[PDB]
């Protein structure tokens, strides 16, 4: 999906994320709901307060999907097929929202891995998140 | 910008801790590295071809300080963003012809740098206020396009 | 909106020829067909699942007329877009939570429909003025987000 | 790149464009320069007045590239490789500009093929233009 250099940077950076993917996914969602309130409309059935167990549980699923993706950089379409259906076909998520969550995920990583979040790694992660976003909204294109 | 008093105080308090030079140099460098088409506007700065070259370029650092300074003026003037940035708006719009989407990109990059620098102190709540500020700045700069 | 007098007159003259119903019904239908996520806001309209269903839906046609009418009010009030659209801004922002990028999408779709309907009379020059109008409308509607 | 249905619609619509691809490319550029003045900055060496021979000549090259693309819908990356370099690597065209030219191209087609420019064809062409745009800016991603 990305360049080989990018592939390397992403795999390396995610190794540093390690077992915090879940925690990070949850924090990224929290920063998105607070920062971009329009996004809350997709989660009526969710308790959005800080520490909500649903957000926590949901953060884990997001972190797992990103982990999967990192493992299948050469076949995102196939690996994320099921999620593309849900997001685009079932939920009709506005494509702009992917950009907002991407931003919130980078913010989170910056908070937690300041020494690992270098300009080169930031650039590779942005490319990765955009690639993931394209697959999730491809039922549009 | 529509910020409460609590929000405004928290925003100002963080700014007291912002090193305009360090933050500014890093924000502009990251923009140039992450969104490469932005390099087109800074040809006069020399070598911007690789991360190393960009991050260590003295013109980038100097210019980033300038950017952050004007940002700081906005932070201090939340009630008249349009008035504060009118001259910069004319510059970016009339003279440079920078697409306004890029204003939004820089604001978000700034937010990521603040997170990197403040860690756990850059709470989801504080980040939310800063998103309002960056949005306000981007809008005031897009002014002369409207 | 920053339009000359020549530009304003040409804009008004075209509007005299605009059938709000036909144009409106087609603009909203095309938005729903071309940018499918927009369907999420119009669930109450029934079947929007295929082009045929969308284009022939009476609620779509009726609603599109409403949209075009408010557009026409803007055309007639180029000097106070913000004032003209304040109530619609509150609605779209506070109640519906429509991302403002979508306002821009609808404006561009409207422009394509005008081109389709006016042919060679929809000159590059007239289109340019209309881009200014649609931009102005999108901005006035994004107001309560700012 | 697109869905089979999309592929069909695009090939069919372009057949209607026929030998006007050039003329349309030129008109699309004119509508872009007038409508979105920021775009003029990439053409300092160009006479941008209406009827300019350069714009006319340039419109032809754009029309030819789109024609090529339609012929290689299954391999845009390969077919447009050289253009991706120029636009992204050499010219550093801001990605937003692709969206503006795309819009101006659809406007042009609407002007000239009002009976052929149906909602279904409009949707397929939008997808096509976005696909072409992604390839031309892929030296970014
Ligand atoms: C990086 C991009 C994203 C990834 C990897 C991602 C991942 C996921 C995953 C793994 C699920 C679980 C589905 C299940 O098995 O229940 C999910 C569901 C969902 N996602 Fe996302 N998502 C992304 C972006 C978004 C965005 C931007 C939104 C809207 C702002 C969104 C809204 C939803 C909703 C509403 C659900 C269903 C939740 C439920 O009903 O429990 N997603 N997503
Ligand atoms: C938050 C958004 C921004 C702010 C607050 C900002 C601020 C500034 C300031 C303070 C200056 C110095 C002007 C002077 O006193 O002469 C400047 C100049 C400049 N800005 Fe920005 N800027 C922003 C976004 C951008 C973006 C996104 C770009 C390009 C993608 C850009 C390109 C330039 C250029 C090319 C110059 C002139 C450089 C020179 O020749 O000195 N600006 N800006
Ligand atoms: C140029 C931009 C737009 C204009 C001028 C406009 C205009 C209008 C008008 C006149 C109404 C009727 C309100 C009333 O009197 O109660 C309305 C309602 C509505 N608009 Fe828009 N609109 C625009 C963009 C959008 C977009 C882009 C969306 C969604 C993607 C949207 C979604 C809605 C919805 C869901 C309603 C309420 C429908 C109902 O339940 O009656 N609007 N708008
Ligand atoms: C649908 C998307 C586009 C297509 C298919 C396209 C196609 C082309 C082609 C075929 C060339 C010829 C290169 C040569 O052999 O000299 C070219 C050059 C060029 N394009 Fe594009 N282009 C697209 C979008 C854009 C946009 C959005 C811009 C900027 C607003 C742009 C700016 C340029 C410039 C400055 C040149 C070089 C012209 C010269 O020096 O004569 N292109 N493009």
């Amino acid at each position: 999906v990305l360049s080989a250099a990018d592939k390397t940077n992403v795999k390396a950076a995610w190794s540093k994320v390690g077992g915090h993917a879940g925690e990070y996914g949850a924090e990224a969602l929290e920063r998105m709901f607070l920062g971009f309130p329009t996004t809350k409309t997709y989660f009526p059935h969710f308790d959005l307060s800080h520490g909500s167990a649903q957000v926590k549980a949901h953060g884990k699923k997001v972190g797992d999907a990103l982990t999967l993706a990192v493992g299948h950089l050469d076949d995102l379409p196939g690996a994320l097929s099921d999620l593309s259906n849900l997001h685009a076909h079932k939920l009709r998520v506005d494509p702009v929202n992917f950009k907002l969550l991407s931003h919130c995920l980078l913010s989170t990583l910056a908070v937690h891995l300041p020494n690992d979040f270098t300009p080169a790694v930031h650039a590779s992660l942005d490319k990765f998140l955009s690639s993931v976003s394209t697959v999730l909204t491809s039922k549009y294109r | 910008v529509q910020l409460s008093g609590e929000e405004k105080a928290a925003v100002l308090a963080l700014w007291d801790k912002v090193n305009e030079e360090e933050v500014g140099g890093e924000a502009l460098g990251r923009l140039l590295v992450v969104y490469p088409w932005t390099q087109r506007f800074f040809d006069s700065f020399g070598d911007l071809s690789n991360p190393g070259a960009v991050m260590g370029n003295p013109k980038v650092k100097a210019h980033g300080k300038k950017v952050l300074h004007s940002f700081g003026e906005g932070v201090h003037h939340l009630d008249n963003l349009k008035g504060t940035f009118a001259a910069l708006s004319e510059l970016h719009c009339d003279k440079l012809h920078v697409d306004p989407e890029n204003f939004r990109l820089l604001g978000n990059v700034l937010v990521v740098v603040l997170a990197r620098h403040f860690g756990k102190d850059f709470t989801p709540e504080l980040q939310a206020s800063y998103q309002k500020v960056v949005a306000g700045v981007a809008n005031a700069l897009a002014h002369k396009y409207h």
